């Protein structure tokens, strides 16, 4: 499947 | 120092062939001395500060020499020359390899066969390659693999010389000089002897080193081995491009380290770029095609780039190996976030499907976009192809002709083509990729800037002429106009006059007026308003025509608004829903424009205030009308504030503005408690904006005239804003769907940011931030970045009150715990554990690098102590104080106190601690004892 | 002891290589899509901490107004 990481703010740790 | 050859090859700055020739000269005289110096060269190349002596060379075995060099390595660290960073060591690696290769190739017609040099070197390198010392193994493996590729070059030279000798032998036989034929056969025999010796040496290195070191525990060594086997298959295909040498790459492209999968793919590329069409290669590819296609999604993006490029080379080779499913898997990657992958997939797609004239190419791109159920817009598809199909993408004349002129085109396809064309125009005018694809920011090349200007003028011309036609044709479709109206925002406006194009400007304004008075979709009106803003630039000669059309449209809209409200708000007439829809469409058209335009000359505050106060007093007012009236009054107030700057504004004007804002704030406060969610949200956002604009900072930058306009929120208003945050921003979790949840989360994140802006700019009491800080770990993946920026700015502002608010947050969590569980709660639970973990993360936000921290942390303890001993036990001194457990949290901060401050905190703790407590060391009293031990 | 690096295990055995051939599921992943819709792209642009804390909660399409808000930062 494909996914968009909508939370580009929880990216860090 | 015996570091001669090593030092030369390191920093010699000398052509390796000269040094190799000097060594061969040293050899010709005293072979043993030269070989010993070569050994020591390899040993020193591994960072070994040891030295092999002549006596060793004479009387020692490889194992013993390796053990003694290991013992005498005399290392300062784990580093060795091949793991050192910097250029002065990458050059060392290059020189090392070059030297090995040049040595071999220069000895290839004589010395290589003396049965002395090569056996010695190969034995040493094999030994060092089977050592547990990583420096030795790494170095010796690199050396042996470079040596092997040199041997391969030698064997290829030998094969060529043998073919030529056989040609001469055949020729001389055809002549029949029998003597010369016998001599040619003797030379054939000697050459076969040489071939056999070279094969022996190659087999030796392959069996003793490669088959072991390609599977070395160290991934770097596996990578060395795979790179070099790829080189061998590339340079002597006739000998090394068979399964017996390809199975290794087949197995290793499943390695768990991307460093190695990358080398596998690059070796296979090097075999496919030859375009010599090998059949062994075709069957290997048939066997590992699934694996490669899967590697298009490798966890390392580099590897996926290279896998895509290898599939492109496979297409070039033969378009029969890949199945439809494979190619579609590769196509789907043009919508990937990482650009390198996206452009690799774009090249794949262009070569597979895209190979005037550029007409059906556009139709195929639109069909592809629509077949791709992965992106609703086209920015990223466009950006993926920008490199390989720039011509097709900038052929806007073909696109416009397809849209206008006349199976034909569908409505879906027309919308998709409008979208693709808008994306291409945007990435041509703007010379950067869409967000997430942009590799930082850079200065455009001269060529890039000239192309920017050329494309900008082409666009300006063509679409200054065509956009009225497109608008007219698709005036009734909302998506199409919303997109098309974004085109003028990239024009060079001067061309409207220097190009004698004012007629089309008028046509465009008329089409816009028709779209506005005909539509209600908010996006359509947004595009209309922002485009009108774009065209009304005061530094262009077309300003007055557009200003006239704008003033006429505003005249019409305001007239209709006043006339509609003259009947909508009549105390008698009970408005229907359709009268409300009419009023709402007019209000929407007015608000969209009042945002981006100064309509202060129409004094729309009256109508909007009347609407809002009717909503308040009656409690029945459609949501959309309410929110748009709120927005429009916001814009009126902001625009009046904009016109106050010049001292040419009257005193009564400033008083008018102040009173308007003061009553608008009360109105928004009233709506903040409304039953409708979106109404509360709109009121909250407009309130936060008003409070920031009118904070004391309104007069910061020499804006002293603005002292009377400052507005500070009530305590009631502060608590109401915080309560809205708590009720709307901090909600339950789980452990529509994707779209609804992400929409909601972005809305709520903007709310939280709106309130934290007031906090970090001291528009509200810092203490409120406690209620927010306490929610940092529980809502980390959603709001943690915003909360952390708040903590950082509050610290930089007033670290002391920041620490006080932090301890207030922990105190709120503690009181909440005791409320839900009880004063006899378990300290081993998950709740108390989480609170002390939050306290640990809070403690790590300190540090004595800034001296003030001391006092800060000290306060955090003082207050802390004062809270733990605040409420006593109903039984009395013989039972723990109620909030005593809090001390076990405070200990998480003792790791930040200084030796001097620990004693002062202890004295302040003695102010609250008694002897009877100091002695108590049973279970329930353990938090106090722990907090004491920490100090 | 010595700061010298000495590997105890030098090779991966044959069985682990057969295992690597049998299962690469852990070195592949899902397609990390780029913003699928226009709205989500705008939000990626304007949805960070810096932008959020440097922009008004109610967007202002005219710099003449946005400056009224940005004035009050530091």
């Amino acid at each position: 499947k494909a996914v968009y990481n909508a939370r580009h703010w929880n990216h860090p740790d | 120092e015996n570091m001669m050859l090593f030092e030369v090859v390191k920093m010699g700055k000398s052509a390796m062939q000269s040094v190799v020739d000097d060594w061969i000269e040293s050899y010709k005289h005293d072979r043993d001395i030269a070989l010993l110096d070569l050994i020591n060269f390899f040993i020193q190349c591994s960072g070994c500060k040891g030295v092999v002596t002549a006596e060793m060379f004479r009387h020692m075995q490889n194992s013993e020499i390796i053990r003694k060099m290991t013992e005498e390595f005399d290392e300062d660290s784990g580093d060795y020359p091949l793991t050192m960073a910097g250029p002065q060591w990458k050059k060392f690696k290059s020189s090392f390899c070059e030297f090995i290769g040049v040595l071999v190739r220069q000895c290839q017609y004589s010395i290589i066969y003396d049965e002395y040099m090569m056996d010695t070197v190969i034995s040493l390198l094999t030994g060092l390659s089977d050592s547990q010392v990583r420096a030795f193994r790494h170095t010796s493996t690199l050396a042996a693999m470079k040596l092997m590729t040199a041997l391969v070059n030698v064997a290829l030279n030998l094969s060529i010389n043998m073919d030529n000798t056989q040609r001469q032998y055949e020729a001389e036989r055809n002549k029949m000089a029998n003597e010369r034929l016998e001599l040619l056969l003797q030379k054939r025999k000697e050459l076969q002897e040489n071939q056999d010796e070279i094969e022996n040496m190659m087999n030796a290195i392959f069996k003793g080193v490669f088959v072991h070191r390609y599977r070395d525990a160290i991934a770097e060594i596996r990578a060395i081995c795979i790179e070099e086997i790829g080189i061998w298959m590339k340079m002597y295909s006739d000998a090394f491009l068979n399964d017996s040498y390809l199975k290794y790459v087949g197995w290793t492209m499943h390695d768990k380290q991307g460093e190695v999968r990358l080398k596998c793919l690059t070796a296979l590329q090097g075999l496919y770029y030859n375009k010599e069409l090998n059949s062994k290669l075709e069957l290997f590819t048939s066997r590992f095609k699934d694996r490669i296609v899967s590697m298009t999604l490798d966890k390392e993006y580099d590897v996926a780039v290279q896998a895509i490029k290898l599939l492109t080379l496979v297409l070039q080779s033969s378009e029969e190996v890949l199945t439809a499913e494979d190619c579609e898997n590769v196509y789907h990657l043009v919508y990937s976030a990482h650009r390198p992958v996206a452009v690799a997939a774009g090249e794949f797609l262009y070569k597979k499907l895209f190979s005037g004239p550029n007409a059906n190419l556009v139709k195929t791109l639109v069909f592809f976009f629509l077949e791709s159920e992965l992106h609703e817009h086209a920015a990223y598809l466009v950006d993926s192809m920008w490199d390989c199909a720039t011509e097709l993408l900038k052929d806007w004349e073909c696109m416009n002709s397809l849209l206008l002129e006349e199976e034909a085109l569908t409505d879906r396809q027309e919308s998709a083509l409008i979208e693709i064309m808008l994306c291409t125009i945007r990435q041509a005018a703007e010379c950067h990729p869409p967000v997430g694809r942009g590799t930082g920011k850079r200065v455009l090349t001269a060529k890039e800037k000239k192309t920017q200007l050329d494309d900008r003028t082409k666009i300006t011309e063509l679409f200054a002429v065509a956009l009225p036609q497109l608008l007219a044709k698709y005036s009734v479709d909302a998506e199409k106009v919303t997109n098309l109206l974004q085109l003028p925002q990239y024009f060079d406006l001067e061309i409207y006059t220097t190009g004698r194009l004012e007629k089309h400007l008028d046509a465009l304004l008329r089409q816009i007026r028709n779209i506005v008075e005909k539509h209600t979709d908010t996006d359509v009106l947004e595009a209309c308003s922002k485009t009108y803003h774009a065209l009304c630039n005061e530094e262009f000669t077309i300003f007055n025509r557009v200003d006239i059309s704008r003033s006429q449209l505003i005249d019409e809209l305001a007239d209709k608004f006043n006339r509609l409200l003259e009947d909508f708000l009549q105390e008698g007439e009970e408005p229907d829903e359709d009268d409300a829809y009419q009023v709402l469409s007019t209000l929407k058209r007015i608000t969209a424009f009042h945002n981006a335009h100064d309509l202060s000359k129409w004094d729309l505050f009256a109508c909007n205030y009347k609407l809002l106060k009717t909503g308040i007093e009656n409690g029945d007012m459609p949501e959309q009308i309410v929110i748009h009236a709120l927005q429009c009054t916001h814009y009126v107030i902001l625009w009046q504030l904009a016109k106050i700057t010049e001292s040419s504004s009257t005193k009564e004007d400033l008083l008018r503005l102040k009173k308007q804002m003061r009553v608008f704030c009360q109105i928004c406060q009233h709506y903040l408690t409304n039953v409708n969610t979106t109404v509360k949200e709109q009121a909250f956002t407009i309130l936060c904006d008003i409070l920031m604009i009118f904070s004391h900072q309104i007069m910061s930058g020499g804006r002293d005239m603005l002292e009377p306009l400052v507005y500070t929120p009530d305590s009631s208003l502060q608590s109401e804003l915080l309560s809205f945050i708590l009720d709307h921003v901090f909600i339950e979790q789980d452990d529509e769907d994707e779209a609804s949840k992400i929409e909601a989360l972005h809305k709520r994140r903007n709310l939280l940011a709106a309130f934290c802006k007031l906090i970090v700019y001291t528009v509200v009491e810092m203490n409120t931030a406690a209620d927010i800080f306490k929610q940092y770990m529980k809502y980390y993946n959603d709001y943690g970045d915003i909360i952390k920026e708040t903590m950082s700015k509050t610290r930089q502002i007033d670290k002391i009150q920041c620490a006080k608010t932090l301890i207030l947050s922990l105190q709120q969590l503690f009181n909440e715990m005791i409320q839900e569980n009880g004063y006899n709660f378990d300290r081993s639970s998950s709740t108390f554990s989480g609170i002390k973990e939050l306290a640990r993360r809070f403690a790590l936000t300190f540090g004595l690098d800034q001296l003030k921290t001391r006092e800060a942390i000290a306060m955090l303890h003082k207050d802390g102590i004062e809270f733990a001993f605040k409420e006593p036990n109903p039984q009395g001194e013989s039972h723990p104080p109620l909030n005593l457990a809090f001390l076990d949290i405070l200990s998480e901060f003792s790791s930040k106190l200084l030796r001097q401050d620990k004693r002062t905190v202890y004295v302040y703790l003695e102010k609250f601690m008694t002897f009877q407590m100091s002695l108590r060391r049973e279970d329930v009293w353990l938090p106090l004892m722990s907090y004491r031990n920490s100090l | 002891k010595r700061k010298l690096i000495v590997d105890s295990v030098k090779e991966l055995d044959s069985k682990t290589i057969r295992a690597q051939l049998s299962d690469y599921s852990d070195i592949v992943t899902t397609l990390d899509l780029a913003p699928p819709t226009k709205k989500l792209m705008m939000w990626k642009e304007t949805g960070g901490v810096e932008k959020l804390f440097s922009l008004p909660a109610q967007p202002l399409w005219n710099n003449r107004l946005l400056k009224l808000f940005t004035r009050c930062l530091t």
